[PDB]
């Protein structure tokens, strides 16, 4: 009867592995965030309006460095905010951005690369 | 030749209807700057006529409060950018003039049908938004007056936006001799030259 | 009219000596304010300093606020309105340009907070709500008074 | 009450010995004047003398340094308070 | 050479991206972001007053007067050109910033593999950020430059850091300063032993060295100064102020400090965010008091940048003033003229936009501090 | 009068060519 | 509440939750959702209600917590009584939680009681809906005449009645929340020692917790060559003030608009203006009538986003998704395989003859979240109370037509149209007449004639610095006075009703909005800015001052010699005015 | 506005002064009788407010120091127009009425306040900064000349 | 020197230097009562900083010309109050300045400074020769080189208006002079106020709350009222 207020899922490091290890069709955003990082209140609004654009053509989803520190590492994270662009096609390799990127952005880095 | 010289020094144009002209005049004798310059400016802000629309007649409109299917905008919202149509003329008397269109598209002033002693100053003024193939049928008319004033139109007549002056020291105390300066801002209706004549 | 007086932020002049008279008021209540700690002093004496160290402060600037009008800016706008007696009074203009000085809680007494501000400068949120005593109060009475 | 300041800097020069010492309301040590008590002030250019009125009260002390318009003397219901 | 004196900064240009990175044990709700400010006025210690990319030094330390170059690579696609045109308005040379038209800026090419039942990336391609090679040095912004600035960040990319070294030497011929503003990122903060390693060669070489507290403790020792925060007499306090229960603004000796003392290292800073700098010299020592309110404005808070204003704040006052190397009384002077400046950077949201000007930075050094203390 | 529209005649100049 | 301003219909959102939740149950020791709409309700003046099961009718509350009963819109106001006897631990507060339970009770002892008490209990006061912030702070009253120290931050100081029920009306404060025992509680930040966890440091302390803490509402820029902890602030404690150390401090009072109500927190400069003035502001502002075309405020606190969004004058998506048409009427969203049509109100008759009306705000392919702005109501622009409009002005005398309140004004404001609004009467003919009270049949049901009102001698406008105006006289625009830019003036105030007042704000305000003006920008300036630097609202002003004389190469905009003022010219006969004159943009509001 | 004189609306003055207007039309033959003399008022025949004017004329009202007596006079707009210096509005009816308003209660007759004898029209607020402005004379001294000095003259 | 300088009111020391003496020695806090002993550490007051104010700013101006001679490089606030009473004359004697210059260097010259683009020699002897080559009078060049001003240069140039009369030394100081009337940059950046006139408020921005449900659905969410 309420409809949710945020489209954005957040993933334990478990849950994550399996859907990457899973078949996919759309391509998959994966934001790295913390609530005590400053920048993050801005990505988190970013990422809520790129899942509004890209209703069911993408998946967004978030995972906490405080509950995934040794995750993240492993992930290749030099800070936050970061994200990764997974491909539904398991040859090509996954894109890792920094920083606060445009919108603009991301819909390219979807539309041309995932 | 003269000894007393008028100029136009810079003249621009920032938009279709937004035209902005500076003048200067000199050598004056002291006190005649400011005799000039106060009676100018009351004759560009007061004095000068202009002409647009006056009223506008719709076919079948209840009231101007009303919706139309097939136009964006309100029958409010049509009087509002038909008061906003700036027109030009140098005859007097009531004419009318015509919208007779078919949608779907843009009606701009362009699409008004007006009389031969009637122009538009700039056609890309928008009327409405027609998203139907519908039949749009609206009656004008159209004065030249001064001062501001079937929907009544609330004409504002006036075309001079703004002016201004400045008076300065011509130089040694020869006879205490001064320059003047005249600014004016138009609508396009006129250019700023021809509304320092006309005044 | 031909005139044209008016009232700007810089016409709102404060007397030259207002931050020597309030920093050597705040020297003193500070040196109080240890030896109150230390027991050098009861809480009743430090109450009779605080109030009247800056009711004394607040009154010395409105006598000399009126001196350096006459003597310094004799048309200040500010000045002319009061002074000619057109409109306002020394009280008024006090509030802005001096300091607006001890409030008055409902029940008779003194707040021990004095406002060392005035409009001009702008009152900090703790002088502005013991500012609203006085706001309360004075349409109380007056509702009274004509009654 | 009235407060009598100094009109100049400078240094405070009285006998202290023709005044008597007390506590004010305050909590600060002064001297009670009852007498016309001649206070020096030694300004920068000359020499000040102000007159100190008996039933006054004499807040400097002998040789201290006052600054301009600083209070040097004062010419002179039941509140229950808790703590 | 025009005055000031030119800086250089070097690494990587990045918008935001706070490279210190810890585990928090405050965490506020996932979705609503609105709570996340009560963590900006009540932050990690690791992030009370945070660092960022080499960008940032360059933007703040113009706006507080200075001239700056950035040295790195960016590339040719759009979002390269909107960085170049963000440090061009904030009037930072450019001509050290070199273009990849091959390249997309701030994009990393990794895989991802399934090691031992968990996830990890491996680089396939790095960002042209971190692939600046010695022969595309602008070595005239070397030769002018007389500090030459960059972060740890470097040290995480086999092309930079190789390309590090090389510009460090140049500098050092033309007689540059060399600022190691550590910073240390995620990665850095795995062991002590692999950090020390892997950032002597490149702290060996700095004559100037800022690190947070939090950096520091970490690569001397964690557990001994968590322990000695966490000590409580058991009967009475050794002293009044130990009565007290006040904040622990421990100064490290000397003697603490000399494993990373070396010849050439003319001042280290040690920032507990703007509320202490603890400076260390070859002939003495000592700490700066400082303060902070980000209470002042609850909702326009925000501590991101404010470790580059405070870098950025003590390389304005170096240029100008050679003299704090030598003398402590005006080296204290102008270090309240840095605490300044990262005050005023914490009253804004984002780092760019709160970065403070020179004579706001010297009004709010007024105001704070007693006539007698500036 | 006269002295008025002696005043605001010289606007109306045009020159030689 | 925490760490964003609360809604402000909180109080009575949670207070009907109770009552559904737990209240019903406490009294009879299923409910259907009505057949109706709340838009049929008002049609057929009907009661918005639901069914309790047959025992009778339950009316339902807004989100915007109002009623609606045979199609008027009732709010229940906040009754504060005996629970020092003026303190707020000794006081409760029964809201529409307490008052609906009552009626249950009274009931069971169930349509006909509901009726007689919105209809008969002096408690229930029918909405006024002259503009949005009518809306919104009807249902914040508190009704029982002193401040009392336990008020701070739960009782507004300034917002109350004039006349004889003053001190007897009052508004609650922007952050106040109603507690577990009727009490009322204000959050603070607390200062926790070196060994606690402490999660959260904001709490809310009911009045009697308030006398025990030391609470400080200063800052911590100062430092001497001591340290930070003994440095001193102005703190409140046992219903005093002291001087005492930080390091003795036990919380914080950091939100801007925490001690004020909303009225009270919409005027810029506050702290610039005599707390009388401030609460007559707050009383002419819920006069000001919603104008034809609205217009955001240059200069503002940015309280005005949040009224907006708490009033329900615009119109909010409920759901994400994409717009795929807009027109008069109506607004399609489509999101998640779901479309939604959002009908929007046009030109519809408020309580008080104003005209409500709604326009939309986005276009087609735009995305939008759930809880974002679709469209503009009346008085509101881009998601902000609007409830005036900037005009140019000069504070000179003008031959005696501006003597005392009188307000002289040029004919640019009658023919340009700037504070003509649409007046709505209803009355118990062919629809789109001309009947002559003048004016044009809308709606035939009841009659509904509707009449644009230009602005008229005999008018009131007012400022929101208390400063009251009656129009006196129109000018022709060559009679203004003029800048040196040669553009006149619009309004010309009477400057001897500053001083007499003493409300500098609109000193203040007005140099600030000409920048604004000229600078392409706009200004939200949160209270008390003097607490970062000494003349903080001098610097802010008399800086934005210079910066726009420079970029607009408009000198006379600063002035060095006394900036602010600038020397005028005589319209009738072009010589300057003797003495320069304050000249700016302020924002001027048309009152009912 | 002179002191002894106020403004009045049409729509005002017309109720205030509806039955002199009805006796003007019927004497100057106007209208018929009394029911054609209201219908010309009902329709705003514009000869009505030639009478109008004429009737008001000599005809004080009072005006409620708190009630005066004015003499009113027609002005445009729908507002009361009160000089500077000073709702319900009577019209003395009887001959015995309007002489005591034109006689006793007139303002340029109680120039002079009962309980002291003060003036009651001094000039204030705008009234008194132009006089004050007018008659304050040259600078002075110091304020007249940069330094120590060790003008036109009219013949009339 | 002094006595002479007093006498004609040219600018002097208010004290003769050489009528001048110490205050000796006062009491060392030794000698003296605990309430009027100095403390031991600097007391912050936040009065500790001088007002800034336009006086300040004009009489620091006017000691670069050497219109005017302060005793020290800031004024005292003794100064300031002068300056206050006796500002209109030092004003005149700037204005007349200009004027007299004006009739010595003629329009040409006087007003080519708000005439960037224009490069031809603007003595009078070379306004003489130009007419004497050319046949285009003063008035003739004078117009010609209005021709190239810019409406940005005008509108500076009006504080040469006969009307307006600005203040020369106000016309000529630079943004770093000006700003200290002020005090220089507010501590609080101003970008926290400014916001865009078109902006459309994003209401589900950090500092709002979250998205009021609608009460019927809420209601029925939470499962006490069936459809």
């Amino acid at each position: 009867f309420v409809r949710e207020d945020y489209l954005v899922r957040k993933l334990s490091a478990q849950e994550l592995q399996d859907l990457v290890k899973g078949e996919r069709k759309v391509p998959l955003i994966v934001d790295f965030y913390a609530t005590w990082c400053g920048p993050c209140i801005l990505m988190a609004q970013e990422l809520e309006m790129l899942a509004v654009e890209y209703e069911s053509n993408a998946m967004i989803v978030k995972v906490d460095t405080d509950d995934e520190y040794e995750f993240a590492r492993d992930m290749q994270v030099r800070g936050l905010p970061t994200l990764f662009f997974i491909s539904p096609d398991p040859s090509k390799d996954a894109i890792r951005t920094e920083g606060l990127i445009p919108l603009q952005m991301m819909r390219d880095i979807i539309d041309n690369d995932m | 030749t003269r000894t007393l010289q008028w100029k136009c020094v810079e003249s621009r144009r920032d938009s279709k209807r937004l035209y902005y002209g500076r003048f200067i005049l000199s050598p004056l004798m002291k006190g005649q700057a400011d005799t000039i310059g106060i009676a100018m400016r009351r004759a560009l802000l007061g004095e000068i006529e202009g002409t647009c629309i006056t009223r506008a007649k719709f076919e079948n409109i209840p009231h101007d409060y009303s919706n139309i299917v097939g136009i964006q905008e309100s029958v409010h919202e049509i009087l509002m950018n038909l008061n906003e149509i700036v027109l030009k003329s140098n005859l007097y008397g009531t004419r009318n003039a015509l919208i007779c269109v078919q949608g779907p598209g843009y009606i701009t002033a362009r699409d008004i049908i007006l009389p031969p002693s009637v122009e538009i100053v700039d056609n890309t003024q928008h009327i409405a938004t027609l998203t139907e193939p519908i039949n749009l049928c609206i009656g004008l008319k159209i004065e030249r007056n001064r001062g501001y004033s079937s929907y009544p139109i609330d004409a504002v007549f006036m075309p001079v936006q703004n002016a201004n002056h400045s008076i300065h020291s011509y130089g040694n105390g020869n006879e205490k001799q001064e320059i003047l300066f005249i600014e004016i801002w138009t609508n396009g209706s006129l250019t700023p030259k021809e509304a320092l004549h006309e005044a | 009219t031909a005139t044209s007086i008016s009232l700007g932020i810089d016409d709102l002049l404060t007397i030259p000596s207002k931050g020597w008279l309030v920093q050597d008021a705040e020297q003193q209540s500070l040196i109080l304010e240890k030896h109150h700690h230390y027991g050098n002093v009861h809480a009743v004496e430090k109450l009779r300093q605080s109030i009247e160290i800056w009711y004394a402060t607040s009154e010395y600037l409105r006598q000399e606020m009126n001196p350096n009008f006459r003597m310094t800016d004799p048309f200040n706008p500010v000045h002319m309105m009061s002074f000619s007696g057109a409109r306002g009074n020394a009280s008024q203009v006090h509030q802005l340009v001096g300091m607006r000085g001890l409030m008055s809680d409902p029940q008779g007494q003194m707040i021990d907070l004095p406002i060392q501000s005035n409009l001009r400068e702008g009152l900090s949120l703790t002088e502005y709500i013991i500012s609203c005593y006085g706001a309360r109060k004075g349409v109380v009475d007056t509702a009274v008074r004509t009654s | 009450a009235e407060h009598v300041r100094a009109p100049y800097n400078g240094k405070i020069k009285f006998n202290e010995d023709l005044v008597h010492p007390t506590r004010t309301r305050h909590g600060h040590p002064a001297f009670l004047c009852y007498i016309d008590l001649s206070v020096i002030i030694e300004s920068e250019d000359i020499i000040h003398s102000v007159t100190i009125p008996p039933k006054s009260f004499l807040l400097v002390q002998n040789d201290q340094y006052v600054e301009s318009e600083q209070v040097i003397a004062e010419i002179r219901e039941r509140v229950r308070k808790y703590i | 050479y025009d005055d000031p004196p030119l800086v250089c900064c070097f690494g990587a240009v990045q918008k935001e991206f706070v490279p210190v990175v810890r585990v928090h044990d405050n965490p506020m709700h996932p979705d609503i972001y609105s709570q996340w400010k009560m963590l900006q006025w009540d932050p990690p210690e690791f992030g009370r007053a945070p660092g960022g990319p080499p960008s940032n030094v360059a933007i703040s330390h113009v706006r507080l007067g200075g001239r700056a170059a950035f040295m790195g690579k960016v590339g040719g696609d759009d979002y390269g050109e909107e960085l170049v045109l963000m440090m061009n308005k904030e009037r930072v040379q450019t001509r050290g910033v070199k273009f990849d038209e091959g390249a997309s800026t701030a994009c990393t090419r990794v895989k991802i593999k399934f090691e031992d039942g968990k996830m990890k990336a491996e680089t396939v391609k790095e960002p042209p950020e971190d692939s600046l090679l010695a022969s595309e040095l602008n070595l005239a912004v070397l030769k002018e430059a007389r500090i030459f600035h960059f972060n740890s960040e470097v040290l995480t990319s086999p092309t930079m850091e190789s390309t590090l070294f090389k510009a460090i030497q140049w500098s050092k011929k033309f007689g540059g300063l060399i600022f190691f503003d550590l910073n240390l990122p995620l990665p850095l903060w795995r062991s002590r032993n692999e950090t020390r390693k892997l950032i002597k060669k490149s702290w060996d070489e700095a004559n100037i060295i800022e690190v947070s507290q939090q950096e520091l403790e970490f690569l001397l020792d964690e557990e001994y100064y968590e322990r000695r925060r966490n000590y409580t007499p058991q009967y009475f306090a050794e002293d009044f102020e130990q009565t007290k229960n006040r904040r622990d603004y421990y100064h490290y000796t000397p003697e603490e400090i000399k494993p990373l003392w070396h010849d050439d290292l003319k001042l280290l800073v040690v920032t507990d965010g703007t509320l202490r700098l603890h400076y260390y010299t070859p002939k003495f020592d000592g700490v700066v008091v400082g303060t902070e309110d980000v209470l002042i404005t609850p909702f326009t808070c925000d501590r991101t940048g404010s470790g580059d204003a405070v870098v950025a704040g003590i390389m304005r006052k170096l240029t100008t003033c050679p003299e704090m190397f030598e003398d402590q009384d005006v080296l204290e002077r102008q270090l309240r003229f840095a605490v300044a400046a990262g005050i005023i950077s914490q009253w804004t949201i984002g780092a760019v936009r709160g970065f403070p000007t020179e004579s706001a930075t010297q009004n709010l050094k007024e105001q704070v501090y007693v006539p007698s203390m500036w | 009068s006269r002295n008025l529209i002696n005043l605001f005649i010289p606007f109306l100049h045009v020159e030689e060519e | 509440g925490t760490s964003t301003i609360p809604g402000f219909n909180q109080i009575q959102f949670e207070g009907f939750y109770r009552f559904i939740d737990q209240g019903l149950i406490e009294e009879l020791s299923q409910l259907v959702e009505p057949l109706i709409k709340e838009r049929d309700a008002v049609y057929e003046s009907l009661t918005y209600s639901s069914e309790l099961y047959f025992i009778g009718n339950i009316p339902l509350m807004n989100s915007l917590g109002t009623f609606i009963v045979n199609g008027i819109y009732r709010v229940v106001i906040n009754q504060i009584l005996q629970s020092d006897m003026n303190h707020l631990k000794n006081k409760r507060i029964r809201s529409v939680a307490d008052l609906l339970q009552d009626q249950l009770g009274l009931a069971l002892a169930l349509t006909t009681t509901y009726e007689s008490f919105f209809g008969l209990h002096p408690l229930s006061q029918v909405l006024d809906r002259t503009n949005p912030l009518t809306q919104i702070v009807h249902g914040r009253k508190l009704s029982y005449r002193d401040i009392h120290p336990s008020h701070y931050g739960r009782i507004c100081p300034i917002d109350t009645s004039e006349g004889i029920n003053v001190g007897l009306i009052g508004s609650l404060s922007i952050h106040a929340r109603i507690g577990d025992w009727g009490s009322l509680e204000s959050p603070f930040y607390e200062l926790v020692e070196k060994s606690k966890k402490a999660q959260i440091r904001m709490l809310f302390l009911s009045p009697s917790q308030d006398e025990y803490y030391m609470i400080a509402a200063g800052n911590s820029l100062a430092l001497n060559r001591g340290i930070q902890e003994e440095q001193v602030v102005p703190a409140r404690y046992r219903q005093e003030f002291l001087t005492i150390a930080w390091e003795e401090v036990h919380l914080r009072s950091i939100f801007p608009f925490q001690y004020f109500s909303i009225g009270a927190s919409l005027i810029p400069f506050i702290e610039h203006n005599d707390a009388n003035r401030a609460l007559m502001s707050s009383n002419m502002q819920r006069q000001a009538v919603p104008l034809s075309r609205s217009e955001k405020c240059i200069v503002g606190t940015g309280l005005e986003r949040q009224v907006a969004l708490d009033s329900g004058v615009p119109a909010i998506a409920e759901h994400e998704g994409k717009i795929l048409y807009t027109d008069t009427e109506k607004i399609i969203l489509s999101g998640n395989e779901n479309t939604l049509s959002i009908p929007l109100i046009m030109y519809q008759r408020s309580n008080k003859n104003t005209c409500m009306h709604q326009k939309p705000q986005v276009r087609r392919g735009k995305c939008i979240k759930k809880g974002q702005i679709l469209a503009d109501g009346a008085a509101t622009v881009g998601g902000e109370l609007a409830l005036g409009k900037n005009v140019l002005v000069a504070y000179m005398p003008w031959e005696g037509y501006n003597f005392e309140d009188a307000v002289l004004i040029s004919e640019c404001l009658v023919y340009g149209d700037i504070y003509t609004s649409f007046h709505i009467r209803k009355y118990e003919v062919m629809l789109g007449s001309w009947v002559e009270g003048r004016g044009r049949v809308i709606d035939v049901r009841r009659v509904y004639i509707s009449q644009k009102r230009e602005i008229k001698v005999g008018d009131k406008v007012a400022g929101r610095h208390g400063n009251k105006g009656i129009i006196s006289k129109i000018l022709p625009r060559q009679d203004m006075p003029y800048l040196q830019d040669g553009r006149p003036v619009d309004m010309v105030f009477n400057p001897l009703g500053v001083p007499s007042r003493m409300n500098v704000g609109q000193i203040f305000e007005c140099s600030l909005g000409l920048a604004g003006s000229l600078l392409d920008r706009h200004y939200r300036i949160a209270p008390f800015d003097e607490r970062y630097e000494q003349e903080a609202s001098r610097k802010l002003v008399f800086s934005e001052l210079y910066e726009a004389s420079k970029q607009t190469a408009n000198p006379w905009v600063f002035e060095p010699e006394y900036p602010g003022k600038s020397r005028i010219f005589d319209g009738r006969t072009g010589d300057p005015f003797e003495q320069p004159v304050i000249i700016g943009k302020p924002y001027i509001l048309k009152l009912i | 506005l002179s002191l002894h004189r106020c403004g009045l609306p049409r729509e005002i003055a017309i109720e205030l002064f509806q039955t002199f207007v009805i006796r003007g039309l019927i004497r100057q033959h106007l209208a018929s009788n009394i029911g054609v003399a209201k219908s010309q008022i009902r329709e705003k025949k514009p000869i009505v407010w030639e009478i109008l004017q004429e009737v008001m004329q000599g005809h004080p009202v009072l005006l409620n120091l708190g009630i005066q007596s004015f003499q009113p006079i027609l002005v445009e707009g729908r507002t009361i127009c009160l000089h500077p210096l000073v709702m319900a509005v009577h019209v003395p009816l009887s001959l015995e009425a309007q002489a005591e308003a034109r006689l006793l209660m007139f303002s340029h007759m109680n120039l002079l306040s009962p309980a002291i004898g003060d003036p009651i029209s001094v000039p204030t607020q705008d009234m008194l900064i132009g006089l004050y402005v007018l008659t304050s004379g040259t600078r002075r001294g110091i304020c007249a000349n940069r330094y120590n000095p060790c003008e036109p003259f009219f013949c009339n | 020197g002094f006595e002479l300088d007093k006498k004609l009111g040219r600018p002097h020391p208010f004290i003769d230097p050489t009528k001048k003496k110490q205050i000796e020695t006062t009491l060392t806090s030794d000698e003296s009562w605990w309430n009027w002993r100095k403390p031991e550490k600097e007391q912050w007051s936040r009065w500790q900083r001088r007002r800034p104010d336009v006086e300040t700013v004009f009489l620091k101006a006017m000691a670069e010309t050497g219109q005017v001679k302060l005793y020290g490089k800031e004024p005292t606030l003794t100064e300031t109050s002068l300056y206050r009473a006796r500002r209109h004359l030092f004003k005149e004697e700037r204005l007349q300045a200009e004027r007299e210059r004006l009739a010595k260097e003629g329009p040409m010259a006087f007003y080519s400074e708000w005439v960037k683009a224009w490069k031809r020699d603007t003595s009078r002897e070379a306004v003489q020769k130009h007419f004497e080559e050319t046949g285009e009078d003063e008035n003739t060049q004078l117009i010609e080189m209005f021709s190239h001003q810019t409406d940005r240069e005008y509108r500076i140039m009006m504080g040469t208006d006969v009307r307006i009369k600005r203040d020369p030394l106000a016309m000529r100081m630079k943004e770093d002079q000006i700003k200290q009337i002020w005090g220089g940059d507010p501590v609080y950046p101003t970008i926290n106020y400014i916001q865009a006139p078109d902006a459309v408020m994003d209401f589900r921005g950090p500092d709002f709350h979250e998205p009021t449900p609608n009460m019927l659905s809420y209601l029925k969410e939470n499962c006490k009222v069936i459809s």
